[PDB]
RNA sequence: GGCGCGUUAACAAAGCGGUUAUGUAGCGGAUUGCAAAUCCGUCUAGUCCGGUUCGACUCCGGAACGCGCCUCCA
RNA sequence: GGCGACACACGUGCUACAAUGCCCACUACAAAGCGAUGCCACCCGGCAACGGGGAGCUAAUCGCAAAAAGGUGGGCCCAGUUCGGAUUGGGGUCUGCAACCCGACCCCAUGAAGCCGGAAUCGCUAGUAAUCGCGGAUCAGCCAUGCCGCGGUGAAUACG
RNA sequence: CGCCUCCUAAAAGGUAACGGAGGCGCCCAAAGGUCCCCUCAGGCGGGACGGAAAUCCGCCGGAGAGCGCAAGGGUAGAAGG
């Protein structure tokens, strides 16, 4: 659990191992780096402490991440669930609730085909 | 790939403009 | 009687592969229209047809009031159309039986 | 205790992150932690993160208004 | 969504009558036909019946649900499953 | 008999508090810690292999003692597990070893766990012991993920000398458990 | 009545103290103008009651039902 | 309000599964079309979509314009990855009276399935197939990955 | 059809019926000798995965557990671990 309780993997860069944090991507992984002044292209096997813990402190306290993040997409669902949205409703049943077809596709949302008689 | 709209070719796919391709 | 429960028995008539198609159209018609009345169906002899219908068929018609609607229907049923048996688009006239009979009992026999 | 089977216990420093420092014992005696009970945020009296909300959501958008009377 | 530029929007033949209510002492059950318009905490309390295309459903307006429009909760198509 | 950081806590800043808070007459009326009990209820290692061994080497490192195996009463065929088999450790800790413990447990340990909002404040016996669960044994800050190979938790009892839950939830409170609610 | 054998899914029929029987059918797909045949896949189980055992479709005891055999001399 | 539904099933496609690839930066070479509540140069604010300005053109004149693979350089190092872009959260832009059902686009976060696909099955004989981007009609916007087009790079093999 | 346990069996022993119910034809190299140590089933509460039930803590719990296998007797002041 290195940073932001997450090991990030070493003989790689900086910045596509910060993207291996929940909540990090291509960009706050360009913006932590800068603004902290760490080369983005170090391999992590080649960082000392200052840069470590200076990358952390800056990462943990500026963006909510890992469990914060999840923890709060959690009850945004879940607000929409309860009030009775029509994002809401169709998270209740699993179906697609960014409005696409369901005739067909929809397969990542409801998972594998149920294949029934017909 | 053409599909990923954060990437310069996912915005020619798409012909938008943005960050990851600006004109 | 009008109360009890009924028993529908639906027979292909003169017609070959398309009279038990139209049987088949007979059946879903009467399924659909028994989920209308609240009436509960549940097939008790079923006999298809590669093409897809049936030679014959009975189910019975689980409902308060059942044989009071569904006794109108006994009697042969007559269809005219252009059947998917035909391939030179003719209109041909068949013919599917439907039965209406009151679900008997199975009153147990023993000696006075 | 029985010898032989135990690992033998030194005066260990550990350090946080945080310049934290703690004299304890431990297996090894010197450990570097990133977190501690002192700059822990449950511990830390609030120290509400990023998270200090009040949600804002939603009547406490007011981005409008304008809207007649 | 609708631009922020713009206002936000709501057709005002409703949001006359939850302030004319306000004013008098409401809150009677208003039947609309605006699903189209947001939701504003002038409402809140208030029990809108909004048509679905068929029947007019009441819903009770709350504050978890301010931004939101008044047709996400008077739904158009009844489901039940498959089977 | 040597000096532990939390240990001097309990006699200078726990024991005077706790009479100020109930009263108590007798100097051994007032609450102390008897033991803590840490168990691993591993059984993953019924037929799996000897993964044990490498579990109690963490756990000594963990506790500075070794653990003694734990075998199953009865046979459950459920658990594809036969009466007799090796299903767990326990260590039972006290005196100095139970308080340089629970010393790095309440310091560093507790924090490093993940999304950590305070411990339970109901997980409280009734009669004044208390039981927490943990869900990996990297928290603690001598094992690392390099010397790791799999995640096993445990269950650590931790038991008083007081009779009510309310005179344990002080002590446990004044020693530092960061109670949730 | 006695003695023997049995009850498994849609049907027929096996092994087994822990474990996709099998054939055909049924269901999804392919092929075909279509249907068969064929090809690729796939699926539903142990009569009831009580025991034994960590664990019973499997072993024990009994009940119901089915089958086979016997019921002779007075 | 529905035509947009979703236990399922088929057709037609797009995007992929990667290194002969992906990424970023810089540097090239088309054709055919469209355009006065229209095309928008250029400028500024904005990470951006865009917004505010603002020339020129009733157009071989002005603009849509970037063509893309291509080229140079650096990077990734064979992993569900700097492959893939689905899903969902949050924050925005625009059109239109109005974007809940049900719009498109932008930014941040999320990074699913997929490791080249069973029986089977389609296209194509030369500037063809493959690959690469560009324009139109319809049209407020757009669910276009569709259609009709347009050129760039450019094969294999045909005994019979 | 021999052997074991209970009942019938009429409070010593014994006691029959094609009376009511069950079991044996083994096993254990420790499941034997001795010394030393230990005490159950179950109920409630508490505890990551972990459930009715795996292991851990506490309280109550005299024996209802256990004792290779039938039943009976016996048994933790051990014959049980
Ligand atoms: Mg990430
Ligand atoms: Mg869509
Ligand atoms: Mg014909
Ligand atoms: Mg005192
Ligand atoms: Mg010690
Ligand atoms: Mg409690
Ligand atoms: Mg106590
Ligand atoms: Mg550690
Ligand atoms: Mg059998
Ligand atoms: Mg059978
Ligand atoms: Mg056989
Ligand atoms: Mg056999
Ligand atoms: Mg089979
Ligand atoms: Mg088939
Ligand atoms: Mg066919
Ligand atoms: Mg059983
Ligand atoms: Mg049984
Ligand atoms: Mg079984
Ligand atoms: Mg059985
Ligand atoms: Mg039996
Ligand atoms: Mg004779
Ligand atoms: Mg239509
Ligand atoms: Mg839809
Ligand atoms: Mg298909
Ligand atoms: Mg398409
Ligand atoms: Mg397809
Ligand atoms: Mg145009
Ligand atoms: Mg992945
Ligand atoms: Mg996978
Ligand atoms: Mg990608
Ligand atoms: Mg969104
Ligand atoms: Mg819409
Ligand atoms: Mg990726
Ligand atoms: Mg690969
Ligand atoms: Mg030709
Ligand atoms: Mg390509
Ligand atoms: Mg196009
Ligand atoms: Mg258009
Ligand atoms: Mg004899
Ligand atoms: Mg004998
Ligand atoms: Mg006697
Ligand atoms: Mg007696
Ligand atoms: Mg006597
Ligand atoms: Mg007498
Ligand atoms: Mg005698
Ligand atoms: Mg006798
Ligand atoms: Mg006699
Ligand atoms: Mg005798
Ligand atoms: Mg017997
Ligand atoms: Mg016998
Ligand atoms: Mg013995
Ligand atoms: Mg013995
Ligand atoms: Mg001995
Ligand atoms: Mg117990
Ligand atoms: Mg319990
Ligand atoms: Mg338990
Ligand atoms: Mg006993
Ligand atoms: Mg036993
Ligand atoms: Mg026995
Ligand atoms: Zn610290």
């Amino acid at each position: 659990a290195r940073i932001a309780g997450v090991e990030i993997p070493r003989n790689k860069r900086v910045d596509v191992a910060l993207t291996y944090i929940y909540g990090i991507g291509k960009a706050r992984a360009k913006e932590a780096l800068e603004k902290t002044g760490i080369n983005p292209a170090t391999r992590v096997k080649d960082l000392t402490e200052a840069e470590v813990v200076r990358l952390r402190e800056y990462v943990e306290n500026t963006w909510k991440l890992e469990g914060e993040l999840r923890a709060e997409v959690a009850a945004n669902i879940k607000r929409l669930m309860d009030i009775g949205c029509y994002r809401g409703l169709r998270h209740r049943r699993g179906l697609p609730v960014r409005g696409q077809r369901t005739r067909t596709n929809a397969r990542t949302r409801k998972g594998p085909r149920k294949t029934v008689a017909g | 790939g053409k599909g990923d709209r954060r990437t310069r070719r996912g915005k020619i796919w798409r012909g938008t403009y943005g960050k990851y391709r600006p004109r | 009687m009008d109360e009890r429960d009924a028993i529908v028995e639906i027979r292909a008539g003169t017609g070959g592969e398309e009279a038990a198609l139209f049987a088949r159209d007979l059946f879903n018609m009467y399924l659909r229209f028994a989920e209308e009345m609240g009436f509960e169906t549940e097939v008790l002899d079923s006999h298809p047809t590669d093409l897809g219908g049936f030679s014959k068929v009975v189910f019975e018609v689980r409902g308060p009031g059942a044989y009071g609607t569904f006794k109108y229907e006994s009697g042969v049923h007559r269809v005219q159309r252009v059947p998917v048996t035909e391939t030179q688009g003719r209109i041909h006239t068949s013919t599917a039986t439907v039965a209406v009979l009151p679900k008997a009992e199975e009153e147990d026999f023993a000696l006075n | 205790m029985k010898e032989g089977i135990h690992p033998k216990l030194v005066p260990a420093r550990i350090i946080c992150g945080c310049g934290n420092v703690i004299e304890t014992y431990s297996t090894k005696p010197e450990i570097y932690v990133e977190v501690c009970s002192k700059c822990h945020p449950f511990y830390t009296g609030q120290q509400r993160f990023v998270d200090t909300e009040g949600r804002v959501e939603r009547f406490q958008r007011r981005y409008g208004d304008s809207y007649r009377k | 969504p609708r631009s922020l530029k713009k206002g936000v929007f709501v057709d005002d033949h409703l949001l006359e009558k939850v302030l004319e209510l306000n004013a008098k002492g409401e809150k009677r059950l208003i039947k609309t036909w605006s699903r189209r318009s947001t939701i504003v905490p002038e409402m809140v309390g208030h029990t809108i019946a909004v048509y679905n295309g068929k029947q007019h459903v009441p819903v009770y307006i709350t504050e978890n649900m301010v931004g939101h429009k008044l047709g996400e909760f008077a739904p158009t198509r009844t489901y039940r499953g498959h089977g | 008999p040597l000096d532990v950081a939390l240990k001097r806590k309990y006699y200078e800043e726990v024991r005077p508090e706790l009479i100020r808070r109930f009263g108590y007459q007798n100097v051994w009326e007032v609450p102390r810690l008897e033991k803590v009990v840490i168990n691993q209820g591993l059984g993953e290692a019924k037929e799996d292999a000897r993964i044990l061994e490498k579990a109690a080497q963490e756990l000594a490192l963990i506790t500075g003692q070794k653990p003694a195996v734990t075998r199953a009463k009865k046979s459950i065929s459920n658990f594809k597990l036969r009466k007799g088999m090796p299903i767990g450790l326990r260590v039972t800790l006290r005196r100095d070893r139970m308080w340089i413990f629970l010393e790095k447990l309440l310091n560093v340990a507790l924090p490093r766990i993940r999304d950590f909002r305070g411990l339970n404040p109901n997980s409280f016996d009734g009669r004044g012991n208390y039981n927490l669960g943990l869900r990996e044994q990297l928290i603690f800050p001598e094992i690392t993920y390099d010397m790791v190979d799999a995640l096993r938790g445990m269950d650590i009892a931790v038991v008083t000398t007081a009779e009510t839950d309310e005179e344990a939830r002080a002590l446990l409170e004044l020693l530092g458990f960061p109670f949730r609610k």
